[PDB]
C-alpha cells in the first residue's frame, strides 16, 4: 500500500536523525583546541612536466612513488619518470574524451575512460590495449585497481561496477544512488569503498556484498572529489559550493567543515597527506589550499597554475605531491 | 620677413628648442608605450608564434632607438657635447641602426600578415618558429654590417679646444658622404617600402575579394582600414626625411648653387623634418599592439593581476 | 511504485542498526593516530636534502 | 661520464616520443572540429548523411570538403548532464543547431503542456548564452522546409505564437522564426549567427558549412594578427 510504505521512511530517517545527534556529545574542534598548530607550509615547485597539449584531466602516482601517468583531452595518455623529466611512454587513444586514469598497484597495467562509455585496460610489460570493458551506459567517472585482475568503476548513470578483466563480464553492480557518481575512493584493506554524487550525497559500499551500508548528507551541491583518510576510518569529500567536509565511519556523522570567507568556487580534488594532519584541495582558481585536518585552519597555499587544477595527488610515502591543470602542465611540490 | 639673416637666426632657434622639446616629449611618450608594450608579453605571453617573434623585435629596436635621445636633447638644449667622443659616436651607431633595423621589422611584420592570410593554419615553412629567430639575427646582423661604413665619417671635429660632434648629414667629406647617403636610401628605405606596399596591396585585394562571399555577417571594413593606414602612415613620415637629407648633403657639394643662403634654407628645412621620421618609433606601440582588443584586454586583465601584490 | 517504495524502507531500516559510537571516542582516536605518525610525514616536517628525491 | 649508459639511453627514448607528439599535434590543428546539437527528432539525422564521407555517448564523422577535414561530434546518447561534460567541447570552431520547422503546430506528446518549439527555443538560449561559449559561432538549420509550407497553409502560425500579427504563407512566417531565434542571442557583438533554410532534398549545405567555417577562421586570424 501507498500509506503502508510513503510516509514511513520519513520515520526512519528522523530516527536515524535522533540517533545521530544522540551521539553527539562533543565537536572535533573542541577536542583539538589543544593542540600546537603546524603553523606555515611552504612548497616550492621542484618538477615541471611538459609535452601535453590539451587540458589534463586525471592523474595517478602508482606505488613505485617514482612514476606517474596523466592523461589529457589530446587522445594520449603519458607515463613520466617523476625523478627525471623524461616520458617513459605516450600511448595513443581510440577516443580524445578522457575523464578518468589509473595505475595498478602492481604497475603492470593501465586503466582509461571518458565519454565513450568504455573503459580501457593497456598492458605495460608486454602499448597494446588489453581489454575493453563496455556495460555502462554514461561517461566513466572514475576507475580504480583492485588487484591485475579486477576494477572498480563509476559511471554517469548513477551507477558504479566491480569488473573481472579476465572474462570482460560485469561481477557486481552498485546501485541505489541518485545522481551521477563522479568519483569513488578503495579503503586501504580493498574491503569498502565510498562513491560520492551529484545527489550532494556519499554512500559506503562493500565490494564482497554489493550493499550499501551507510549514507552521508550535508553538502549544499554537487560532490566532485573524495578521499580516505590513511586509518581508513574517516573521510573527507569537497563539492561545488566551495566547502569541504570530514565524515567518520564509526560515528557515521559529520566532523569537520572546511570553508572561508573570499572562496566561491567548487573544490575540484581532495587528497591527505602520509599522516593525515593535512588536507590539500585544489579549487577553480587554480590554486590549491593546505587545510590543518585538526582544526579547520589554512596552513598553506599553492600557486603557479594558470587556468584550473583538475587532479591532485600524494605519493605513497609522503614524499611530494603533484598537481595537475588545465594549461597542460603537471607540477611536482615539495 | 623673407631676409637671409632671419633664416640665419631661425636655424639657430630651431636647432636649439623646436629639437630639443621635441626630442623630450617624444622620448617620454615612446619610452612609457614601449615599456608598456614589452612587459606582458614576456610575463603574460605563451606559445610565441612567427607574428609575435617581429612584434616583439620590433619593440625592442623602438626601445633601444629611443633610449638614445636624451644625451642629444641636453647637448642641443646646452650647445656642445661635453661628453666623450666616443659615446657621441656610439650614439649616432646605435640611432641609425635601430632606425633601419625598425623598418625592416615592419616590412617582415607585413610579409607575415600577408602569409597568415594566405595559409590560415600556418602550414608553411616561414611561419614555424624556428624561421623567425633566423630572421631577426640575420636582420640585425644585417642592419649592423650596412652601418658599418659609417664610422669613417661620424668624427668628432677638434677645434678651439672642443670637440663637436655634429650631425651625419653635416660631418664628412661632401662626396663620399653624398654617395654612401643615396645608397643608403635605396637599400634600407625604398626597397622594403616596395615590398611591404605589394603585401599589403595584395592584403587588400584579397580582403576586398572575400568581402563579396560575406552572406549576412560582419563585412571585413576595419582590416582594410588599418592596412591601407599602416602604408599611409609609414610612407608619410619617412619620405620626406629621407628625401631632404640627400638635399641636404648636395648643398653642400658647393657647384649645385656655390650659394649660402640657400644652404640656410636647406638646413632649416632638414632640421624641422628631422623628428618625423623619429616620430614612429612612438607611433608603432599604439598602432599595433595597443589598438589591437585581444592584446589591450590581456594586458589589463594581468594587469589588474598581481596589483594586490604590489599596491 | 510499490516495489521503489518497498526497497527504499529495507534499504533505510537496514541503514539503522549500525551501532554508533561518540564524537569524543572518534575524535580522540583521529588524533591519537595522526599524532602517532607526525614524524613520518615529509610534508609535515620537510627532511633535509640529503635525502630528498627531488632536490633541486 | 655524467649521464651515460641507460641514462642516456632513458633521456634518447623520451626526446624521440616528444618529436612523435609534436608531429601528432601539427596534424591535429589542421582539423575543423564541429559540435551537433539538436532538441530531438529535429532532422540531424539527415543533416549527417548529407556530410558523409569516409559504443554510445559520443558518436564521430569526418568527412572533407575542398581540402579540408572537419570532424563533427555527436552528443545524442550522453542523457546524463549537460553540466558535467559540456566544458570538454569549449575549443570547438563552431556548434551546429539544428531546428525542424513543422513541430510549431505539434504538442511534445508528454507532460501534455510543452511545446516543441518551445523547448528548442530553451536549449537555444541555454546554449548560446554560455560561459564556455561566449566567442564560438552557431550554424542554424532550419530543416522541414516542405513540411512547414504544407502546414502553414491550413494551421496559423498563431497557435505556437500568441503575439504574431501578419500574413500567412510560407514567407513571413520563416522569418518571424528566424529573427525570434536569433534574438536569444545576447552577445552580437563578439559572435555571429549563420542561418541557413534546410532542405530534406537540398545537397547545398555542405557548401554552407564550408564558407561559415572559413569565414570564422578568417576572422580568428585577423583577430590573433590584430587587425580585428
Amino acid at each position: 500500500e501507498l500509506d503502508q510504505l510513503r510516509q514511513e521512511a520519513e520515520q526512519l530517517k528522523n530516527q536515524i536523525r535522533d540517533a545521530r545527534k544522540a551521539c553527539a556529545d562533543a565537536t572535533l574542534s573542541q577536542i583539538t583546541n589543544n593542540i600546537d598548530p603546524v603553523g606555515r607550509i611552504q612548497m616550492r615547485t621542484r618538477r615541471t612536466l611538459r609535452g601535453h597539449l590539451a587540458k589534463i584531466y586525471a592523474m595517478h602516482w602508482g606505488t613505485d612513488s617514482r612514476l606517474l601517468v596523466s592523461a589529457s583531452q589530446d587522445g594520449k595518455l603519458i607515463i613520466w619518470d617523476s625523478y627525471t623529466t623524461n616520458k617513459v611512454h605516450a600511448i595513443p587513444l581510440r577516443s580524445s574524451w578522457v575523464m578518468t586514469c589509473a595505475y595498478a598497484p602492481s604497475g603492470n597495467y593501465v586503466a582509461c575512460g571518458g565519454l565513450d562509455n568504455i573503459c580501457s585496460i593497456y598492458n605495460l610489460k608486454t602499448v597494446r590495449v588489453s581489454r575493453e570493458l563496455a556495460g555502462h551506459t554514461g561517461y566513466l567517472s572514475c576507475c580504480r585497481f583492485l588487484d591485475d585482475n579486477q576494477i572498480v568503476t563509476s559511471s554517469g548513470d548513477t551507477t558504479c561496477a566491480l569488473w573481472d578483466i579476465e572474462t570482460g563480464q560485469q561481477t557486481t553492480t552498485f546501485t541505489g544512488h541518485t545522481g551521477d557518481v563522479m568519483s569513488l575512493s578503495l579503503a586501504p584493506d580493498t574491503r569498502l569503498f565510498v562513491s560520492g554524487a551529484c545527489d550532494a550525497s556519499a554512500k559506503l559500499w562493500d565490494v564482497r556484498e554489493g550493499m550499501c551500508r551507510q549514507t552521508f548528507t550535508g553538502h549544499e551541491s554537487d560532490i566532485n572529489a573524495i578521499c580516505f583518510f590513511p586509518n581508513g576510518n574517516a573521510f573527507a569529500t569537497g563539492s561545488d559550493d566551495a566547502t569541504c567536509r570530514l565524515f567518520d565511519l564509526r560515528a557515521d556523522q559529520e566532523l569537520m567543515t572546511y570553508s572561508h570567507d573570499n572562496i566561491i568556487c567548487g573544490i575540484t580534488s581532495v587528497s591527505f597527506s602520509k599522516s593525515g594532519r593535512l588536507l590539500l584541495a585544489g579549487y577553480d582558481d587554480f590554486n590549491c589550499n593546505v587545510w590543518d585536518a585538526l582544526k579547520a585552519d589554512r596552513a598553506g597555499v599553492l600557486a603557479g597554475h594558470d587556468n584550473r587544477v583538475s587532479c591532485l595527488g600524494v605519493t605513497d610515502d609522503g614524499m611530494a605531491v603533484a598537481t595537475g591543470s588545465w594549461d597542460s602542465f603537471l607540477k611536482i611540490w615539495n | 620677413n623673407a631676409t637671409c639673416k632671419n633664416w640665419l637666426a631661425a636655424e639657430a632657434a630651431l636647432e636649439k628648442y623646436y629639437l630639443s622639446i621635441f626630442y623630450g616629449i617624444e622620448f617620454v611618450v615612446g619610452v612609457l608605450g614601449n615599456t608598456i608594450v614589452v612587459y606582458g608579453y614576456i610575463f603574460s605571453l605563451k606559445n610565441w608564434n612567427s607574428s609575435n617573434i617581429y612584434l616583439f623585435n620590433l619593440s625592442v629596436s623602438d626601445l633601444a632607438f629611443l633610449c638614445t635621445l636624451p644625451m642629444l636633447i641636453r647637448s642641443y638644449a646646452n650647445g656642445n657635447w661635453i661628453y666623450g667622443d666616443v659615446l657621441c659616436i656610439s650614439n649616432r651607431y646605435v640611432l641609425h641602426a635601430n632606425l633601419y633595423t625598425s623598418i625592416l621589422f615592419l616590412t617582415f611584420i607585413s610579409i607575415d600578415r600577408y602569409l597568415i592570410i594566405k595559409y590560415p593554419f600556418r602550414e608553411h615553412l616561414l611561419q614555424k618558429k624556428e624561421f623567425a629567430i633566423l630572421i631577426s639575427l640575420a636582420i640585425w646582423v644585417l642592419v649592423t654590417l650596412e652601418l658599418l661604413p659609417i664610422l669613417p665619417l661620424i668624427n668628432p671635429v677638434i677645434t678651439d679646444n672642443g670637440t663637436t660632434c655634429n650631425d651625419f648629414a653635416s660631418s664628412g667629406d661632401p662626396n663620399y658622404n653624398l654617395i654612401y647617403s643615396m645608397c643608403l636610401t635605396l637599400l634600407g628605405f625604398l626597397i622594403p617600402l616596395f615590398v611591404m606596399c605589394f603585401f599589403y596591396y595584395k592584403i587588400a585585394l584579397f580582403l576586398k575579394q572575400r568581402n563579396r562571399q560575406v552572406a549576412t555577417a560582419l563585412p571585413l571594413e576595419k582590416p582594410l582600414n588599418l592596412v591601407i593606414m599602416a602604408v599611409v602612415i609609414f610612407s608619410v613620415l619617412f619620405t620626406p626625411y629621407h628625401v631632404m637629407r640627400n638635399v641636404r648633403i648636395a648643398s653642400r657639394l658647393g657647384s649645385w648653387k656655390q650659394y649660402q643662403c640657400t644652404q640656410v634654407v636647406i638646413n632649416s628645412f632638414y632640421i624641422v623634418t628631422r623628428p618625423l621620421a623619429f616620430l614612429n618609433s612612438v607611433i608603432n606601440p599604439v598602432f599595433y599592439f595597443l589598438l589591437g582588443d585581444h592584446f589591450r584586454d590581456m594586458l589589463m586583465n594581468q594587469l589588474r593581476h598581481n596589483f594586490k601584490s604590489l599596491t | 511504485s510499490i516495489a521503489q517504495a518497498r526497497k527504499l524502507v529495507e534499504q533505510l531500516k537496514m541503514e539503522a542498526n549500525i551501532d554508533r559510537i561518540k564524537v569524543s571516542k572518534a575524535a580522540a582516536d583521529l588524533m591519537a593516530y595522526c599524532e602517532a605518525h607526525a614524524k613520518e610525514d615529509p610534508l609535515l616536517t620537510p627532511v633535509p636534502a640529503s635525502e630528498n628525491p627531488f632536490r633541486e | 661520464c655524467t649521464l651515460s649508459a641507460e641514462d642516456k639511453a632513458a633521456v634518447e627514448r623520451s626526446k624521440m616520443i616528444d618529436r612523435n607528439l609534436r608531429e601528432d599535434g601539427e596534424k591535429a590543428a589542421r582539423e575543423v572540429k564541429l559540435l551537433l546539437l539538436g532538441a530531438g527528432e529535429s532532422g540531424k539525422s539527415t543533416i549527417v548523411k548529407q556530410m558523409k564521407i569516409i559504443t554510445t555517448g559520443i558518436v564521430e564523422t569526418h568527412f572533407t570538403f575542398k581540402d579540408l577535414h572537419f570532424k563533427m561530434f555527436d552528443v545524442g546518447a550522453q542523457r546524463s548532464e549537460r553540466k558535467k561534460w559540456i566544458h570538454c567541447f569549449e575549443g570547438v570552431t563552431a556548434i551546429i543547431f539544428c531546428v525542424a520547422l513543422s513541430d510549431y503546430d505539434l504538442v511534445l506528446a508528454e507532460d501534455e503542456e510543452m511545446n516543441r518549439m518551445h523547448e528548442s527555443m530553451k536549449l537555444f538560449d541555454s546554449i548560446c548564452n554560455n560561459k564556455w561559449f561566449t566567442d564560438t559561432s552557431i550554424i542554424l538549420f532550419l530543416n522541414k522546409k516542405d513540411l512547414f509550407e504544407e502546414k502553414i497553409k491550413k494551421s496559423p502560425l498563431t497557435i505556437c505564437y500568441p503575439e504574431y500579427a501578419g500574413s500567412n504563407t510560407y514567407e513571413e512566417a520563416a522569418a518571424y522564426i528566424q529573427c525570434q531565434f536569433e534574438d536569444l542571442n545576447k552577445r552580437k557583438d563578439t559572435k555571429e549567427i549563420y542561418t541557413h533554410f534546410t532542405c530534406s532534398t537540398d545537397t547545398k549545405n555542405v557548401q554552407f558549412v564550408f564558407d561559415a567555417v572559413t569565414d570564422v577562421i578568417i576572422k580568428n586570424n585577423l583577430k590573433d594578427c590584430g587587425l580585428f
